[PDB]
């Protein structure tokens, strides 16, 4: 504990990330909005435009 | 090596399999019935259990029993 910052300890991640002809199993979370009925919008359900 | 993992006479049990562009797809039905030797002259359409991005491909298939 008393070495010099470049003799200290780090702890390293390092994500790698794959893409092929294979699907992805692997995404970003999506977000959803509140619901408007009655009223003429733009939707999206699922990915449905 | 491990992979990938998921959880879910007197009766006729109908199952389809088919793979598509990485994914593997299940439907089935279950129906009473009234014959042994052969299935049943009539119709219902099988319901999709799941489908699976699994990758893998196939060419042979076996029954566990
Ligand atoms: C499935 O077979 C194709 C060739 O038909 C190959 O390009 C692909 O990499 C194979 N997929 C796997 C997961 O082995």
């Amino acid at each position: 504990p008393t070495y010099g910052v470049g003799y200290q300890p780090y702890r390293v991640v390092v994500l790698s990330f794959e893409l092929l002809h294979a699907p992805a199993t692997v995404c970003g979370p999506k977000k959803s909005t509140n619901l408007v009925k009655n009223k003429c919008v733009n939707f999206n359900f699922n990915g449905l435009t | 090596n491990c992979t990938f993992e998921y959880v879910s006479f007197k009766n006729l049990r109908e199952f389809v399999f088919k793979n598509i562009d990485g994914y593997f797809k299940i439907y089935s039905k279950h129906t009473p019935i009234n014959l042994v030797r052969d299935l049943p002259q009539g119709f219902s359409a099988l319901e999709p259990l799941v489908d699976l991005p699994i990758g893998i491909n196939i060419t042979r298939f076996q029954t566990l029993l």
